[PDB]
């Protein structure tokens, strides 16, 4: 889940 | 009422630089990442990149890294994209979108798009396969649209409707989650690699392009689209 | 209130055909000829052709004869232009305009323009109009004169237009020196034959933009390359 | 023919 830091948190 | 308002149509010379804007209203600008999308013939959608307005962090599609720069003006609640060394290949409609709404977030609000004309004068990326490429139906038919991912992406699939001369509209997020204001005839299912968008009974207002999008891995990618059209 | 409303932005594949429209309101559609104008970088303006809505007569710029077809739908009070075999060279903003108003007529009302993108995917005797200077850097309050020289005598058949960024051209002066309703008194025109001048008695900050001259004495109708009026550093 | 556009544009 490499995009979560940028997109969801 | 949330709104993303893009700057007007542009027409430039080859080799020129151009900065286009996206101004927000009705919410706190620093809340959600901003995304830029290129619309080319088909219609076809490509993700250029994203900027986190709270701190200025960026992630680009490597295809556009030498072409576009994303920035934000927090004092003006405005997101910008700047293009350099523009060529005929850059003539397109460019959309800005925010990745927000209720948790988990998705591309819920979009700008109206900016037409950019560059005037002639006087490998490891997730592939999304959409099928059937064309659905020719009569209103009242029940349809199913497929999106197959090149590798497992859990539930990180979102569905968009795009009608002629309009901006993409979010229908379903995270494979099956319903969106406020979207009619109940639209539903989604699937996990891993096989995703389906179902339209319980096609209405005349449903004709247009349908795109799937994955947001599990960088760069974010779109399928090539399914055209839903009126049977002759 | 007269209005010319153009259809929305278009994006097509190379080789495609495309029909774009211009719908009128507030006046009798069959009264005046309709004209199509191509905007390219500079900005630069080119006249494509004209259609007389009352009888369907046309006159084309030979450069666009194998590219565009003009038509009218009298039942819908709509003028159309259809392009064929579209290429990257056709990506431009296209304007429709009527040639009317009080006699003698001129390009008085214009549509807002249509951006046409042709996507790359994932005339030996034409009248030449020489505009000088090409760029004029001024301070508000300055008295300015813009020159338009015709390649041969065209009597008083010269019209002046102002074009501001993201806006359609605006008629300032018709037939070399005739004033236009609503245009501020600081704008005036003079000349006959081959030498034409647009004077701005005292330039205002709102005057910055492009100034084009146009001749309507000979086919094809032609424009000057324009004078870019800008603020001095 | 010094006024070749008049029939089309003004009449």
């Amino acid at each position: 889940n490499e995009t979560d830091v940028m997109l969801l948190n | 009422e949330v709104q993303l308002q893009q700057s007007g149509p542009e027409l430039v010379k080859p080799g020129a630089s151009l900065k286009i804007s996206c101004k927000t209203s009705g919410y706190t600008f620093t809340d959600f990442t901003f995304h830029w999308v290129k619309l080319s013939h088909g219609p076809s959608l490509e993700w250029i990149g994203t900027i986190k307005p709270s701190n200025g962090d960026t992630a680009y599609n490597q295809k556009f890294k030498g072409k576009a720069t994303l920035s934000v003006d927090k004092s003006a609640s405005t997101a910008h994209i700047e293009f350099r060394s523009l060529t005929s290949e850059d003539s397109a409609v460019y959309f800005c979108a925010r990745f927000g709404g209720s948790y988990p977030y998705a591309m819920d609000y979009w700008g109206q798009g900016t037409s950019v004309i560059v005037s002639s004068g006087t490998a490891s990326d997730i592939v999304l396969t959409q099928s059937p490429a064309t659905l020719s139906v009569t209103p009242g038919d029940r349809v199913s649209l497929s999106c197959r991912a090149s590798q497992g992406i859990y539930n990180y699939v979102h569905w968009f409707q795009q009608k002629s001369h309009e901006s993409p509209r979010l229908l379903i997020k995270y494979a099956s989650q319903s969106i406020s204001g979207i009619p109940s005839r639209f539903s989604g299912s699937g996990s891993g690699t096989d995703f389906t968008l179902s339209i319980n009974s096609v209405e005349s207002e449903d004709f247009g392009m349908y795109f799937c999008q994955q947001t599990n891995k960088w760069p974010l990618t779109f399928g090539a689209g399914t055209k839903l059209e009126l049977k002759a």
